[PDB]
RNA sequence: CCCGGCGAGGGGAGUGAAAAAGAACCUGAAACCGUGUACGUACAAGCAGUGGGAGCAUGCUUAGGCGUGUGACUGCGUACC
RNA sequence: UGUAACGGGGCUAAACCAUGCACCGAAGCUGCGGCAGCGACGCUUAUGCGUUGUUGGGUAGGGGAGCGUUCUGUAAGCCUGUGAAGGUGUACUGUGAGGUAUGCUGGAGGUAUCAGAAGUGCGAAUGCUGACAUAAGUAACGAUAAAGCGGGUGAAAAGCCC
């Protein structure tokens, strides 16, 4: 099994969640749900609440068992960015991008 | 259909020692840099590195004609913001007796990772003596 | 195109491609450079040449057979099943049933009928003649033609 | 075992067996070729010449295909002079299978 | 100011090597109850070597 | 009758792109830049079916110019006593041979050294 | 049902012929941004390719080699309009 | 700014004057294929060629012969859920524009042949619209009137409430 869970439209950029990522990458679930505990970032919360979700998404419906599971493919895609109006100096608008990232890892033994 | 190269792991590289005490400096440096490259071999292939080790023993002693002992002069620069230094062929031999070969060498290879990868081959040595009695380096004239 | 004929933008100053108009074809949403006009495709074919391409091709229906001249050709109600039952007889299906005296009863029974065309004698067409895949031409309607031709 | 012969306006060191590409002859499908056109036999003993060709030197070959090679482009381009030219190309081969050194 | 010409992938990547940031590696263990923690920091219960000094 | 023109440019800049595969960073990715690419490609490739040519016969005659100093002899005086001797074989043999049988190659420096 | 804040969002399960048809909903290109596999890459100078070319990785027929990806080193080479 | 007035190394011959055979050396010439333009040739024939010469760099520009696209006639025909167009790969093929066959995606249209008509082919116009890059996780977060601690609720509190 790989069991895969997503958090779609995450209100953070890619460039910023990729970070937090890079740490969690084969890594067993145990020490990986660690990290992010005491990893000093906003994405931390964001990506944990995705992977302790893949957790008990794999566990209830499909493999069972915490000890033997590691991160396989953690990836996050850049999502939808939301245009907004920022306006400057002299009369002239700039439109800046709140941008949104897809999050996804797969839990897999 | 499809020439011979020459394939480095099958290169059989040989060991020389040259003399050169009373030879001409550039007439000596030419027929180092022809067998450096491996232009002797009859596989020679310009891309891989075909020719043999020389060693270049009594650097100190090697000769040049006319005024050049003290006339021909060596600049180069520091990098620096003003800095060319100059030093004659005395002058160079008296602090540094390898560095007349290997630049007289050096000019003569090509100018690439090969050209430099051929340089290492050459060892000069201002003493009569050499260390690298191991490879039993044949004489060479 | 609809909209005003005003310069968006100024001509110098901006950092920007110079405009005259939003309605110009290299713009979107307005211009299209030569717009057609609604115009008439019809071209002028000389009589002697009409007459001269009927005769080139009536002629060549007799050298390919599709040319099947008969006597009286009629209908004999305003049914299209007989019709279409007459014509299994005849080993016809793609044809142009070529009449002087137009009937009515033959001609009502033959507008259903696709591959069936009824024209009058003086109604033949170049197009036609070329088309179907036989031509039934009656006696009267070969004497109609013929002089019609000359 | 090796000879050396000239075909396609060009020499071939070939060996008895082996398969050659050549430039393309007037000869069918599958019937036989005979160059005696031989400059050099190298064996044991070589037969090298001091004239045109050897003496009674045969090279007796057989003919496998007659396709063609690969599609070479042509590309001409004169920058900034409005003009550029495209041009493929195929060269046409006749594989031959020596049978014959003599 | 201002590029004369874009940078690549290549070089933005190259910039970004030093931007990934290292994980802890070095959880401790409380004695009594043992539960994980930073070093030299309070556990999330309240405890800090193997005594209660927290409400 | 209006003709959209997406269906066949895509097929025409995707046909470069192809030939393009290979190449770093825009010139394979963007066609813009990658049909420039393509061209010059074509460029050297037409120049260089030339000197293919030409540096295969100074790869030659370095080898035969080598062979022939180890039996004594220079290229410009071998390939003189070849000739005197009515020799026709080429450049691209004579390093073939100088590489592979040099107890053969001997025996052409010897037929060379009687003219 | 399950993770989550009786959120978002997901994993199931189900409906359908199909749910990478699940409403941000036919098709879903390109730029652009990623994750994994093969090779190359930390003494090397420039339109970044092109002719030569070792090795290595895979596909094949094998008891030769020939495709494919890669491209150490090397001759030539100052984009397009 | 740096040798910086042989391209460099370097040379008393690797300089110069003279002669003498060598060799290298270009897409030049010859060799062996392949294609095409014009002229003769025999008169084959209405043009294939035993041929047979010769030519074939090209901006402005002039003259030929084609590819492809959407649509109309051939077509109430033909190909298509035993999988169309489109998307994306692979392999052949033509001198080029290209063409053919097929894997996956797609889930319903497509269109031979020979004709006809064009909104008929885009890399540039500081072109026009949409999308996405770069600089860059950079500057900045808008008055230098100032915050501190406790409890509360809450998933979470420097900012909310007391
Ligand atoms: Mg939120
Ligand atoms: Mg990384
Ligand atoms: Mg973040
Ligand atoms: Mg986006
Ligand atoms: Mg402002
Ligand atoms: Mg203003
Ligand atoms: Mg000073
Ligand atoms: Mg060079
Ligand atoms: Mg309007
Ligand atoms: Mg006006
Ligand atoms: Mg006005
Ligand atoms: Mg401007
Ligand atoms: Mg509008
Ligand atoms: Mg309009
Ligand atoms: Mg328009
Ligand atoms: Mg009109
Ligand atoms: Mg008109
Ligand atoms: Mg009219
Ligand atoms: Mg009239
Ligand atoms: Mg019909
Ligand atoms: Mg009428
Ligand atoms: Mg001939
Ligand atoms: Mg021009
Ligand atoms: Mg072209
Ligand atoms: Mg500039
Ligand atoms: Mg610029
Ligand atoms: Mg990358
Ligand atoms: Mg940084
Ligand atoms: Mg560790
Ligand atoms: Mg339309
Ligand atoms: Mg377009
Ligand atoms: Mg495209
Ligand atoms: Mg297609
Ligand atoms: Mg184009
Ligand atoms: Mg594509
Ligand atoms: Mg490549
Ligand atoms: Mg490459
Ligand atoms: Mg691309
Ligand atoms: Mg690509
Ligand atoms: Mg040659
Ligand atoms: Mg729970
Ligand atoms: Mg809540
Ligand atoms: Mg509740
Ligand atoms: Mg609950
Ligand atoms: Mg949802
Ligand atoms: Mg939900
Ligand atoms: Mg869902
Ligand atoms: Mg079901
Ligand atoms: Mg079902
Ligand atoms: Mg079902
Ligand atoms: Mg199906
Ligand atoms: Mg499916
Ligand atoms: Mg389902
Ligand atoms: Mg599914
Ligand atoms: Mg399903
Ligand atoms: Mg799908
Ligand atoms: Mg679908
Ligand atoms: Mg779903
Ligand atoms: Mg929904
Ligand atoms: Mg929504
Ligand atoms: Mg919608
Ligand atoms: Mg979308
Ligand atoms: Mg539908
Ligand atoms: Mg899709
Ligand atoms: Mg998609
Ligand atoms: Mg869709
Ligand atoms: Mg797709
Ligand atoms: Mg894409
Ligand atoms: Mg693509
Ligand atoms: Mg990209
Ligand atoms: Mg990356
Ligand atoms: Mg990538
Ligand atoms: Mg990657
Ligand atoms: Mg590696
Ligand atoms: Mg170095
Ligand atoms: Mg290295
Ligand atoms: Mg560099
Ligand atoms: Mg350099
Ligand atoms: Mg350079
Ligand atoms: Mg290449
Ligand atoms: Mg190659
Ligand atoms: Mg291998
Ligand atoms: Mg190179
Ligand atoms: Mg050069
Ligand atoms: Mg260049
Ligand atoms: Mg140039
Ligand atoms: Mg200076
Ligand atoms: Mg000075
Ligand atoms: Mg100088
Ligand atoms: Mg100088
Ligand atoms: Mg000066
Ligand atoms: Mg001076
Ligand atoms: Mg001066
Ligand atoms: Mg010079
Ligand atoms: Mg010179
Ligand atoms: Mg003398
Ligand atoms: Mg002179
Ligand atoms: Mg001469
Ligand atoms: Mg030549
Ligand atoms: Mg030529
Ligand atoms: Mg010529
Ligand atoms: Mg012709
Ligand atoms: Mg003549
Ligand atoms: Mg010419
Ligand atoms: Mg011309
Ligand atoms: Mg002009
Ligand atoms: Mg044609
Ligand atoms: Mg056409
Ligand atoms: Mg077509
Ligand atoms: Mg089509
Ligand atoms: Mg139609
Ligand atoms: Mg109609
Ligand atoms: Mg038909
Ligand atoms: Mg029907
Ligand atoms: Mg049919
Ligand atoms: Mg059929
Ligand atoms: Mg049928
Ligand atoms: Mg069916
Ligand atoms: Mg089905
Ligand atoms: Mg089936
Ligand atoms: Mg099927
Ligand atoms: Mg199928
Ligand atoms: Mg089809
Ligand atoms: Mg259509
Ligand atoms: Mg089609
Ligand atoms: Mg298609
Ligand atoms: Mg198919
Ligand atoms: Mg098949
Ligand atoms: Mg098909
Ligand atoms: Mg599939
Ligand atoms: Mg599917
Ligand atoms: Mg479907
Ligand atoms: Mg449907
Ligand atoms: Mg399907
Ligand atoms: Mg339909
Ligand atoms: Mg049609
Ligand atoms: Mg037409
Ligand atoms: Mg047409
Ligand atoms: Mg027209
Ligand atoms: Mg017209
Ligand atoms: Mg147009
Ligand atoms: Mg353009
Ligand atoms: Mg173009
Ligand atoms: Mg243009
Ligand atoms: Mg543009
Ligand atoms: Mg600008
Ligand atoms: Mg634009
Ligand atoms: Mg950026
Ligand atoms: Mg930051
Ligand atoms: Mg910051
Ligand atoms: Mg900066
Ligand atoms: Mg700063
Ligand atoms: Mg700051
Ligand atoms: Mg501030
Ligand atoms: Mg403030
Ligand atoms: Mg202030
Ligand atoms: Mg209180
Ligand atoms: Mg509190
Ligand atoms: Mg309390
Ligand atoms: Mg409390
Ligand atoms: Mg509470
Ligand atoms: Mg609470
Ligand atoms: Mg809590
Ligand atoms: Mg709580
Ligand atoms: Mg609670
Ligand atoms: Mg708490
Ligand atoms: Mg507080
Ligand atoms: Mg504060
Ligand atoms: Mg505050
Ligand atoms: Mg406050
Ligand atoms: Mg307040
Ligand atoms: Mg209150
Ligand atoms: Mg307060």
């Amino acid at each position: 099994m790989e069991t895969i869970a997503k958090h779609r439209h995450a209100r953070s950029s890619a460039q910023k969640v990729r970070l937090v990522a890079d740490l969690i990458r084969g890594k067993k679930v145990s020490q990986a749900l660690d990290i992010l505990t005491y990893t000093n970032k906003k994405a931390a919360v964001l990506v944990k609440k995705v992977l302790e979700s893949a957790i008990a998404n794999a566990e209830h419906n499909d493999g069972a068992d915490i000890d033997d599971l590691k991160v396989t493919k953690i990836f996050v895609d850049e999502g939808p960015s939301m245009k907004r109006i920022m306006p400057r100096a002299k009369g002239r608008a700039d439109r800046i991008l709140k941008r949104t990232s897809h999050i996804t890892v797969v839990v897999s033994d | 259909m499809k020439t011979f190269t020459a394939k480095p792991e099958t290169v059989k590289r040989d060991w020389y020692v040259v003399d050169a005490t009373g030879k001409t400096l550039g007439r000596l440096a030419t027929e180092l840099a022809r067998r450096l490259r491996g232009k002797h071999k009859a596989e020679y292939t310009p891309h891989v590195d075909t020719g043999d080790y020389i060693i270049v023993l009594n650097a100190d002693k090697v000769a040049v004609t006319g005024n050049k002992r003290t006339d021909k002069v060596y600049y180069h620069h520091t990098g620096h913001i003003g800095g060319i230094k100059q030093a004659t062929f005395e002058e160079m031999i008296a602090r540094r007796p390898e560095r007349v070969i290997e630049i007289a060498v050096k000019g003569m290879l090509p100018k690439g990772p090969l050209g430099r990868a051929m340089f290492r081959k050459l060892k000069v040595y201002a003493g009569n003596e050499h260390n690298h009695a191991a490879q039993q380096p044949q004489v060479l004239d | 195109v609809t909209g005003s004929g005003k310069k968006p933008w100024r001509q110098k100053g901006t950092g920007r491609a110079r405009s005259g108009s939003i309605k110009s074809p290299i713009w979107r949403s307005g211009g299209v450079t030569f717009a057609a006009r609604p115009q008439d495709h019809s071209q002028k074919v000389n009589k002697k040449m009409y007459r001269g391409a009927l005769k080139s091709i009536l002629s060549e229906l007799v050298r390919q057979d599709r040319l099947i001249v008969v006597e009286k050709f009629s209908v004999e109600a305003p049914k299209t099943k007989l019709l279409a039952q007459k014509l299994k007889d005849m080993a016809l299906e793609d044809v142009l049933i070529i009449t002087g005296e137009l009937d009515e009863n033959l001609f009502l029974a033959a507008r259903n009928l696709h591959k069936v065309d009824v024209r009058d004698a003086t109604g033949i067409d170049p197009v036609s003649l070329i088309a179907f895949d036989k031509v039934v031409m009656t006696a009267d309607a070969v004497k109609q033609v013929e002089e019609m031709l000359a | 075992m090796y000879a050396v012969f000239q075909s396609g306006g060009k020499q071939h060191r070939v060996s008895e067996g082996q398969t050659v590409r050549l430039e393309k002859l007037d000869i069918a499908t599958g019937e036989t070729v005979e160059f005696a056109e031989v400059l050099m036999i190298a064996n044991g003993e070589e037969v090298k010449i001091g004239v045109p060709f050897v003496d009674g030197g045969v090279i007796k070959a057989e003919v496998v295909a007659h396709g063609r090679g690969e599609k070479v482009k042509i590309v001409k381009f004169r920058r900034r002079k409005h003009y550029r030219k495209q041009q493929g190309h195929r060269q046409w081969f006749t594989d031959v299978k020596i049978t014959g050194i003599s | 100011a201002v590029q004369q010409n874009k940078p690549t992938r290549s070089k933005r990547g190259m910039r970004r090597s030093h931007d990934a940031l290292t994980a802890v590696t070095s959880l401790s263990v409380d004695k009594t109850s043992g539960e994980k923690h930073l070093r030299h920091h309070i556990t999330a219960d309240g405890y800090y070597r193997g005594r209660k000094v927290i409400a | 009758a209006r003709v959209k023109r997406g269906v066949i440019a895509r097929a025409r800049h995707k046909k470069i792109l192809k030939q393009a595969k290979g190449y770093y960073g825009a010139r394979s990715r963007v066609y813009r830049v990658a049909f420039q690419a393509v061209i010059k490609a074509g460029q050297y490739a037409y120049r260089d079916r030339r000197q293919r040519k030409r540096q295969f016969r100074q790869l030659w005659i370095a080898r035969i110019n080598a062979a022939a100093r180890q039996n004594g002899i220079s290229y410009s005086k071998f390939i003189n006593g070849l000739k005197k001797a009515s020799v026709e074989i080429d450049r691209k043999i004579l390093a073939d041979i100088a590489v592979f049988d040099k107890v053969a190659f001997t025996a052409l420096v010897e037929k060379a050294k009687a003219a």
